[PDB]
């Protein structure tokens, strides 16, 4: 997998060497094709994993993501052509390159055989992200948000560093292939009960768990649209990908060491879903929607039943695409409105007829409408959770009712009701804004036709 | 030397306790500092002499030659201080806080 | 609307000989820029 | 009696086995 | 030692006089010269961990 | 090119990684042994050199 | 008060360039930055990509297994063998602990 | 004068609390002295007496955290009948956290202290239970 | 142009020739070392 | 560590014994990296000194890309030796002290009984 | 300085560490340490400002008493073994003295008070030498004697330094002292692995030198001893803003950059030796160091602090360039990580 | 081909280089070329490599 990567690196030379006026089209047009080369990995004609080479591999779980990581770079660069079009021609070429490095790094992290290669690349992605959030962040508080995003991930990260070096000494190689075909069975000691927490905690932090998710609402609030898309679509899912590949070892402990997180997540799912119900900042509501719909995932990567896992793989890819779509349209309202407040800007369909159709489809993806991969995902996690304990439906049942309420409230108070009297007149929709959306949903429609590709390792 | 090398050693520790707890004048430290070099010089010379190790007598003196200059530097700093503050008192040396 | 660049006040805090000023520490004052004192 | 000298590793160098075996470096 | 510029250059400015059995002036043998020899020709080729 | 290439490539990747793993662990055991044993070329700490011991005929007769 | 610029206004790019596509202010760059984005975006990724992804054959062997079952179910049923015997690794291979 | 402290570990936990509390109290007190010493050497006092007082305050506070830790952990173990249970220690660590909190007259510190100190003590128990090695000799 | 004629108005032609010439000596020694090296390696071992 | 080894060259860079090892291919990814590492140093310099970034010091750019690379071949040549000594040393010991590194025997998975923890 | 004097001093400041490293007779190692003490004091007071005399008089007393303690260890050994050099047999207290003493000259842990203060009153230039070409000497003496020193003490001085360095740095706003504090911290990691794998100490040093030397020549390019001063870097010289950003995050352990390797392999070596207690606590507060590094990042790069009109004047004038060393030592430092295996 | 028609060849070239670099890895990991159990066959006539 060096075509999904080397051609990517070369994007950096192109963003720099290219003309200031033509820099945007060379980069966006080329990475669209970079995504097309990424699609070749999907050609798996047998169940064996495609080990491209010693360090680089792609199995069913990584492949559905590498393609998404390559896909969003085009979109990210199309959603940030407006803001970042007021810059000095060298601030742009920095932002474009920053976005380019994220998927170079993220493509490799999702396509990495050695778990510590994951760690080095895993924690590197913070550098590009923190720059995108802090350097271009509009609000006074991004310095703070950046600190929260760096420390919560970093304090979790050093325990994983110690744990992975620890298993290398215990087993003798951090190669995901071998670690899988070798006998690593923890022994339920008090210490192992700590190892397990060391490995999972760093992944559980960037996958916002109810206890440590305050970093994500603060980060996406002041982050520029491209950073918020990256955090929701690819960055948070880095934590999920890690939990799937790391729990191959630590096989016995999670049977009983998971209860704490599972309950934290399911109760967390309800409270995070509910506070979405009365949050005035739209970007705030989407972020907590992201916490709740990701709290379902940590509760399926821990129950560990075949269906959970691919419920997880289905939902992660699906929610990634949906969340960005929501964060992308939130930005289009923010740029014309100039405020994140949900109460202002009422009645837009009256003035932006189509964006409202995109808003409606994004919300229906947000809630579980049935001919969507989003629902298949939740339906499956719901099933397994029920298997874990029939009572789980109650808590995963209060979340579904709340999820319907906030998803439609975003449509009802932003895209319906009487028009706002006279905010700065709202200029019509650009074709870029609409495509950036179409590019998010057309793939959501196509993937829903053949869900098999994003089903995970389990199935 | 069994107990004659304990007096000298404790002399060095009593001189150690001195250089480490300052009081007013800086000269008293420097002066104390020198008390150690004498104790080291005496101990080095003593054992070299009762080990009949003549190949090592060079050291007892190299110790003094280096210690003398060391002290020369120390006093020039001291003179520099009572040229800038009119006293050698250490309290004055509290600007770097 | 432009990214908020830091104003004078945000800058002010970083002055002073100690970032997080203590009870008595705050009483101190920043070191002279020339590295030479008036006494 | 003088103690025995540590034994002597013998042979000729051959490129290291599988290369620097540092974390994930095909090298 | 840390940088053996002495062995390399072949010079011996610092090694000739490190032990009591080194060449003493006018060959006036030191005291304990009967032993240090016996204790360093023993520990020669045997590293410290096994000179101990 | 086929199912054959990845299966055979993955087995080659596993053999390199399995052999690297066995050696890395054996290093840690060898390195534990030579440190304490001091019977191997690594961890051979120095003692004075007999190349300075003066074996000349000295003045006194008991040297 | 200190010196600094007054907040700049945001231009109505739709006032000039009434055909603004949202990519860049001068018109030709805009046209050529959508003529290449709709094309490389939709025309040869959503179309050629979906074509190729649709034609990936027997993805993860699930087109092979619906036949192998059929000949195994064909073979097992006609020869009278149990369709899915209840132990997979044969008991004979398994040397169970004798305790 | 070290064979002593070690004794704490030798007898099974939850048993002979008297010794446990005494030993734990001493360690805290020793730390008190050292801590006061650094606190007096640097950031000196105004009068000899004022500093003697400090030393006393720090010593007692530390001795107290030592005692309650020892007492709580021993008693919890005995009552809960879990001879070896990390939690026992946590109860004790929390206790120390609270004491410290009181001597500093702050509920918040007690919060900081209850979790952090307790966690730390618990880890000590686990450490002993799992034979974790601290400051290990080089064995490479 | 410049009131104070830039010190860099016309190249330090020495700095070119010891910079260019030095690098071309590096290569001719480096490439030489490799082939020379390969040989010894090949013959030192059987081949 | 590896110092104190018999025959150690007290101040030498790469003992001739390292002649036995294969020479680093000039295009070894690493040496090529050092090259890029170098080009960047050059470009960076131009930038910090405020010169046209790429179109300036085309002589220097060469000195850099060619100094770093030169350094590489001769460094890697050594680091490669050091690692190679490590095996000579390591493998030898495994044998000279065989008992300590016995070849234990591994049973087929049939014999071994690994406890099955149900997921349920 | 009469250029002759400059030569004599500089030669001594350079013969000082070199004699230490080359010799084996400890005595000759002591005088190497002594010459470094004598040579550095003249340069320290070059401005001769009132702050400077204070700096030198502290540096000298701290250095002198430690030098005397190191000599006492050599003198004591001479009587416990006729040799003039530490051996397996050496009394444990003899070695511990050498650790404390040498940990004072290097300024590690509870003896970390002199360094921050002398780093504050000396010029940026002499700051570098006082931080990096004066640590080589004592460390050499320790690295030579590693087989014999105590694993317990080193670890305590190691951990303490890491903490003191980190905590001290958080509050400081003067750059010279932020660096002094970082050096205390890095010096800590170095002395942590000395008992186990000295060869890694020499890596955690070089990398520190290849990181700090560019960082200081950056601070002085604009001679800014204040963060506020370095924050207006964007106006005075914009290009160094990019690399200053990466080098400081490299000084802390963040993974893509070269700075991770020293911490990563030290942690790997300590876990190989089973200190998974010690290593864990060190790595954790190591994360505190990055917080103050990033706070500076914020002021200098990610956010643009307001500047002064008189700055436009300094822009006009051609900026005297940064030496080439900056680049070669900025890149080899910010990104060599892909080449770690050969470094170790 | 350098009137801005050379910046367009940068990425396309990266693909080529990647493909080349990629097929190189295949050459390295060619043990068990055809020695795998599931896929071991006698080289059919006129075929020297089962998979290249
Ligand atoms: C700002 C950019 C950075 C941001 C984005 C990227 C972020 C990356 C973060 C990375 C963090 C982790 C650091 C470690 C990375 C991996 C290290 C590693 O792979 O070690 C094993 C590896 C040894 O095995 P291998 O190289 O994987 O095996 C390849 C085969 O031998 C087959 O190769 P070969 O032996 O056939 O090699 C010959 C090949 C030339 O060889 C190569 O250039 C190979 C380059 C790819 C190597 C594979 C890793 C790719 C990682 C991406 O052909 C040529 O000689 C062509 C002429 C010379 C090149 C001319 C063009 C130069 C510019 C392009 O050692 C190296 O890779 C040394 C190079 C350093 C790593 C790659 C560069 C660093 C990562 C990208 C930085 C970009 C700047
Ligand atoms: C050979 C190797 C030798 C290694 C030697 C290592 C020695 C380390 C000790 C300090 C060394 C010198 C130094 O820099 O200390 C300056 C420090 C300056 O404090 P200060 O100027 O007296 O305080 C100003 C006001 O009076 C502050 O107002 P305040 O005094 O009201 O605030 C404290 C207040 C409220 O307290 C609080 O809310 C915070 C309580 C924190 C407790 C834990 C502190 C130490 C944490 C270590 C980890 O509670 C009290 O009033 C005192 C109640 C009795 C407390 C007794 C605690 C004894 C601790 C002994 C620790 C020994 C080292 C471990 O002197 C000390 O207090 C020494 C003990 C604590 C040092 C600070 C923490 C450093 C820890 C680094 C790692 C050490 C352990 C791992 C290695
Ligand atoms: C984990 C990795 C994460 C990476 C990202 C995060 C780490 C880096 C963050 C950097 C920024 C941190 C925050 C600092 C403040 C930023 C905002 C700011 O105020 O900046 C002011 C600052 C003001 O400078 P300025 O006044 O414009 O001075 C330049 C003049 O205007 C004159 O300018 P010009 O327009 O004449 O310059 C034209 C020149 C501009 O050249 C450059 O700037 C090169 C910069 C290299 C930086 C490497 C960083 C590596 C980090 C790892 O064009 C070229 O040289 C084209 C080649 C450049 C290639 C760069 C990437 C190569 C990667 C390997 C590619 C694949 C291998 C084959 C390559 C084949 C090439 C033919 O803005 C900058 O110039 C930033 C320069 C550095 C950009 C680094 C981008 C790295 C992307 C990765
Ligand atoms: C890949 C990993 C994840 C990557 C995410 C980002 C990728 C972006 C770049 C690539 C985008 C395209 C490639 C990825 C998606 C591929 C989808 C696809 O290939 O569709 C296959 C489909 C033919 O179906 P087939 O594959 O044969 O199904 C198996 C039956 N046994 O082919 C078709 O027939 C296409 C038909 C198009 C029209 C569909 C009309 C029906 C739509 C029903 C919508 C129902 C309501 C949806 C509600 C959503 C929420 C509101
Ligand atoms: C916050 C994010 C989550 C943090 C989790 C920290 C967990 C402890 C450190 C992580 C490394 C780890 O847990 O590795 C396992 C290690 C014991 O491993 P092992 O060598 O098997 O020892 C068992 C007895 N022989 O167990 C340990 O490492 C114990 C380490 C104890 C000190 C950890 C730091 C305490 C800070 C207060
Ligand atoms: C010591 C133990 C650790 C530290 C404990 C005290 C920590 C707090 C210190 C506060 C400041 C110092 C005053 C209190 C400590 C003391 O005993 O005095 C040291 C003395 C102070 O000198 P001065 O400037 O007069 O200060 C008076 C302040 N009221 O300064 C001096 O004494 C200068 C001379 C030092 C050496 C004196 C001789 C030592 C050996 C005496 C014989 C052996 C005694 C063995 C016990
Ligand atoms: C998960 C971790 C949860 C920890 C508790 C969270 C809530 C803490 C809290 O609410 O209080 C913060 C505390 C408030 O204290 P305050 O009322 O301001 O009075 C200070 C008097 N010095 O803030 C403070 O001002 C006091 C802070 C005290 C910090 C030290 C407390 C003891 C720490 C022991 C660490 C471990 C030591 C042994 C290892």
């Amino acid at each position: 997998m060096l075509k999904i990567i080397l051609p990517s690196l070369m994007l950096l030379p192109l963003t720099w060497l290219s003309s200031p006026k033509k820099t945007w089209t060379n980069v966006t047009s080329y990475s669209f094709l970079i995504s097309l080369t990424s699609l070749t990995l999907l050609w798996q004609t047998d169940e064996n994993y495609k080990n491209f080479s010693n360090m680089f591999s792609s199995d069913p779980l990584s492949t559905p993501l590498i393609i998404l990581t390559a896909w969003l770079l085009p979109l990210m660069l199309m959603a940030s052509q407006n803001h970042l079009k007021k810059d000095n021609n060298v601030l742009q070429k920095l932002y474009i390159s920053m976005l380019i490095s994220l998927q170079i790094l993220l493509i490799m992290t999702f396509s990495a055989t050695e778990l510590i290669m994951f760690y080095i690349l895993f924690e590197a992605t913070l550098i590009p992200t923190l720059i995108i959030i802090t350097r271009w962040g509009n609000q006074t508080e991004r310095l703070n948000a950046g600190i929260y995003f760096l420390f919560y991930t970093l304090i979790g990260s050093i325990p994983l560093l110690i744990a992975l070096i620890l298993i290398q000494n215990h087993v003798g190689t951090l190669n995901l292939m071998i670690l899988s075909f070798t006998t690593h069975t923890l022994d339920a000691s008090w210490s192992n009960n700590l190892l397990w927490l060391a490995c999972m905690m760093a992944f559980l932090i960037k996958m916002p768990l109810y206890g440590v998710h305050l970093w994500l609402p603060k980060a996406h609030v002041e982050a520029p649209i491209a950073g918020s898309m990256i955090l929701a679509a690819i960055l948070l899912k880095l934590g999920s990908y890690g939990m799937i590949r790391i729990s191959i070892i630590l096989d016995p402990l999670t049977k009983y060491m998971a209860y704490p997180f599972i309950l934290l997540s399911l109760w967390g799912m309800i409270m995070t879903s509910s506070i979405c119900l009365r949050q005035t900042d739209l970007k705030s509501l989407i972020a907590y929607s992201s916490v709740s719909h990701m709290a379902l995932v940590i509760a399926s990567i821990m129950i560990q039943t075949p269906w959970s896992f691919m419920g997880a793989t289905m939902l992660m890819i699906a929610h990634g695409l949906t969340s960005s779509l929501l964060f992308c349209l939130a930005n289009s309202n923010y740029e014309r409105i100039h405020s994140r407040t949900m109460i202002m800007a009422r009645g837009l369909q009256m003035v932006f007829p189509l964006m409202a159709t995109w808003w409606l489809m994004a919300s229906l993806a947000n809630l579980a409408l049935p001919p969507s991969i989003n629902l298949m995902g939740e339906l499956f996690i719901t099933m397994s959770l029920f298997s874990w304990s029939n009572f789980t439906i109650i808590l995963m049942g209060i979340n579904i009712i709340i999820t319907g309420m906030y998803s439609m409230y975003m449509i009802i108070t932003t895209q319906r009701g009487k028009l706002t009297n006279h905010m700065i007149n709202l200029q019509p929709s650009h074709t870029r804004e609409l495509t950036l959306m179409a590019l998010h949903m057309i793939p959501l429609i196509l993937l829903t036709t053949s869900p098999k590709l994003i089903t995970g390792l389990t199935m | 030397m069994p107990s004659t090398f304990f007096n000298l050693t404790m002399a060095f520790s009593l001189s150690l306790l001195g250089t480490l707890m300052f009081r007013s004048h800086l000269m008293s430290t420097l002066l104390c500092l020198e008390g150690m070099v004498l104790s080291l010089f005496i101990m080095t010379s003593v054992t070299s002499l009762n080990s009949n190790s003549m190949s090592s007598m060079p050291i007892p003196i190299t110790i003094l030659v280096f210690a003398a200059c060391e002290a020369a530097v120390g006093l020039a700093l001291l003179v520099k201080v009572s040229n800038t503050y009119g006293t050698d008192y250490v309290q004055n040396l509290n600007l770097l806080q | 609307a432009r990214q908020w660049q830091p104003d004078i006040e945000w800058a002010e805090q970083f002055s002073g000989a100690v970032m997080y000023p203590s009870k008595e520490t705050a009483h101190w004052k920043p070191p002279p820029w020339n590295d030479v004192d008036i006494l | 009696a003088r103690p025995e000298p540590n034994p002597v590793i013998e042979g000729d160098l051959k490129p290291a086995k599988h290369g620097t075996r540092f974390f994930f470096w095909t090298v | 030692p840390f940088l053996d510029i002495q062995k390399k250059l072949g010079i011996s400015l610092d090694r000739h006089f490190m032990f009591l059995s080194a060449e003493q002036p006018y060959k006036n043998a030191a005291r304990c010269h009967a032993f240090e020899k016996e204790w360093i020709e023993c520990a020669h080729g045997i590293g410290g961990t096994r000179a101990k | 090119d086929g199912p054959e290439k990845n299966y055979e490539k993955t087995l080659a990747i596993l053999q390199i990684e399995s052999e690297k793993a066995e050696l890395r662990l054996k290093e840690q055991e060898v390195r534990r042994l030579m440190r304490a044993r001091g019977d191997g070329p690594w961890y051979q700490f120095p003692t004075p050199e007999k190349e300075f011991i003066d074996h000349s005929p000295k003045a006194t007769p008991d040297n | 008060q200190w010196q600094e610029d007054p907040e700049p206004e945001d231009e109505n790019v739709y006032a000039k360039n009434p055909d603004f596509h949202g990519y860049d202010s001068d018109p030709v760059v805009d046209v050529w930055n959508m003529r290449a984005v709709f094309f490389f975006g939709f025309s040869i990724v959503l179309v050629f990509g979906t074509t190729f992804v649709a034609y990936v054959p027997d993805y993860r062997m699930q087109e092979w297994a619906r036949r192998e079952a059929e000949r195994l179910v064909k073979y097992r049923e006609v020869n009278g063998l149990p369709i899915m015997e209840s132990n997979y690794f044969d008991p004979s291979k398994i040397q169970l602990p004798e305790d | 004068v070290k064979r002593f402290f070690e004794s704490y570990h030798e007898v099974p936990d939850g048993t002979q609390c008297h010794r446990k509390t005494y030993i734990t109290t001493a360690l805290g007190g020793i730390c008190g002295i050292i801590g006061s010493a650094y606190s007096v050497s640097l950031n000196p006092a105004d009068s000899t007496l004022e500093a003697v007082a400090r030393v006393g305050r720090y010593t007692f506070t530390a001795a107290a955290i030592g005692a309650m830790f020892g007492l709580t952990t021993c008693v919890s173990a005995q009552v809960r009948e879990k001879p070896d249970d990390p939690l026992n220690y946590f109860i004790g660590g929390c206790a120390g956290g609270l004491t410290l909190g009181a001597r500093t007259h702050s509920y918040g510190t007690a919060a900081m202290g209850c979790v952090y100190m307790g966690t730390a003590a618990a880890l000590f128990k686990i450490g002993k239970l799992e034979g974790w090695e601290l400051f290990p000799t080089p064995k490479v | 142009f410049y009131v104070r004629e830039p010190v860099n108005a016309k190249p330090n032609w020495l700095a070119v020739g010891l910079s260019v010439g030095a690098s071309v000596f590096m290569w001719i020694y480096l490439i030489q070392t490799h082939n020379e090296d390969v040989l010894e390696y090949k013959r030192r071992n059987g081949l | 560590m590896m110092n104190g080894r018999p025959g150690h060259e007290p101040l030498k860079f790469l003992p001739d014994e390292a002649r036995s090892l294969p020479p680093p291919k000039l295009n070894d990814p690493r040496l090529v990296y050092m090259g890029l590492l170098g080009y960047c140093t050059g470009l960076m310099d131009n930038m910090l000194r405020m010169r046209p970034v790429m179109r300036a010091g085309l002589h220097r750019q060469l000195l850099f890309v060619t100094s770093f690379v030169f350094a590489g071949y001769f460094y890697l040549k050594r680091q490669n030796y050091l690692y190679a000594v490590k095996d000579h040393d390591m493998f030898g010991y495994i044998k000279l002290h065989p008992e300590d590194f016995p070849e234990k025997e591994k049973k087929t998975y049939a014999e071994i009984l690994e406890p099955f923890h149900p997921v349920r | 300085m009469n250029p002759i004097t400059l030569a004599i001093i500089y030669f001594t400041i350079f013969l000082g560490p070199v004699i230490t490293m080359s010799s084996t007779n400890l005595m000759l190692m002591w005088v190497g340490l002594e010459f470094s003490l004598l040579a550095i004091i003249p340069m320290l007071i070059n401005k001769k400002n009132p702050r400077s005399t204070e700096a030198a008089t502290k540096y000298f007393v701290t250095q002198a008493t430690a030098s005397m303690i190191i000599l006492l260890a050599i003198v004591l050994n001479y009587k416990q073994l006729g040799t003039w050099m530490f051996q397996q047999q050496t009394n444990g207290l003899i070695l511990n003295m050498t650790l404390m003493a040498l940990s004072m000259k290097l300024g590690l842990a509870p003896f970390h008070f002199w360094l921050p203060e002398v780093t504050q009153g000396i010029p940026l230039h002499m700051g570098l030498i006082l931080l990096t070409w004066q640590k080589i000497a004592p460390l050499s003496i320790l690295i030579q004697i590693y087989p014999l020193l105590n694993s317990t003490i080193i670890l305590m001085l190691a951990i303490t330094s890491i903490f003191m360095g980190a905590w001290g740095g958080l509050n400081q706003t003067q750059m010279r002292k932020i660096m002094a504090y970082s050096s205390i911290a890095h010096m800590g990691w170095m002395l942590a692995i000395l008992p186990y794998n000295p060869s890694l100490t020499l890596l955690n040093l070089m990398i520190y030198i290849i990181l700090t030397a560019p960082m200081f020549m950056a601070l002085m390019l604009n001679n800014s001893m204040t963060i506020n001063s370095i924050s207006l870097l964007w106006n005075k010289t914009p290009a160094m803003l990019t690399m200053i950003s990466l080098m400081l995050l490299s000084l802390g352990g963040l993974p893509p950059l070269t700075g991770f390797l020293p911490k990563w392999i030290i942690i790997t070596e300590l876990m190989k030796n089973n200190c998974l207690i010690m290593a864990t606590l060190m790595a954790m507060m190591a994360l505190l160091n990055l917080f103050f590094y990033t706070r500076l990042i914020y002021s200098t790069s990610l956010t643009m602090f307001p500047t002064n009109n008189n700055s436009k004047m300094m822009t006009h004038q051609t900026k005297t360039k940064p030496n080439l060393m900056f680049s070669t030592l900025a890149i080899m430092s910010t990104m060599t990580l892909p080449l770690a295996p050969q470094l170790i | 081909l350098l009137r801005e028609h050379w910046v367009h060849i940068l990425v396309p070239a990266g693909f080529v280089f990647g493909c080349y670099l990629d097929r190189k890895d295949d050459e390295k990991l060619t043990a068990f070329r055809n020695k795998s159990m599931l896929f071991q066959r006698e080289l059919r006539p006129n075929e020297e490599v089962t998979w290249k």
